[PDB]
């Protein structure tokens, strides 16, 4: 009874705070539109 | 060539988190609104506050 993902698993990467920063990252994160 | 020491280690982290730890010196009181250098909590810089 699987179920697809739409928008989940979005977390600020660290305690640091950026501000209006169109930034990019990479680590062990959630693959998108996958089915939990 | 195996005289005894019980190994000891450094600890260190690179800004990726809250700032909490350092051996307190005089720990001055702050000023503002006048471009003066700060060694603010170990993180240093010049400019205004
Ligand atoms: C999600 O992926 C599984 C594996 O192929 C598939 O069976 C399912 O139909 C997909 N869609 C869902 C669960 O909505």
């Amino acid at each position: 009874a699987y179920t697809n993902s739409f928008t989940r698993g979005v977390y600020y990467p660290d305690k640091v705070f950026r501000s209006s920063v169109l930034h990019s990252t990479q680590d062990l994160f959630l693959p998108f539109f996958s089915n939990v | 060539g195996y005289q005894p020491y019980r190994v000891v280690v450094l600890s260190f982290e690179l800004l990726h988190a809250p700032a909490t730890v350092c051996g307190p010196k005089k720990s001055t009181n702050l000023v503002k609104n006048k471009c003066v250098n700060f060694n603010f909590n170990g993180l240093t810089g010049t400019g205004v506050l």
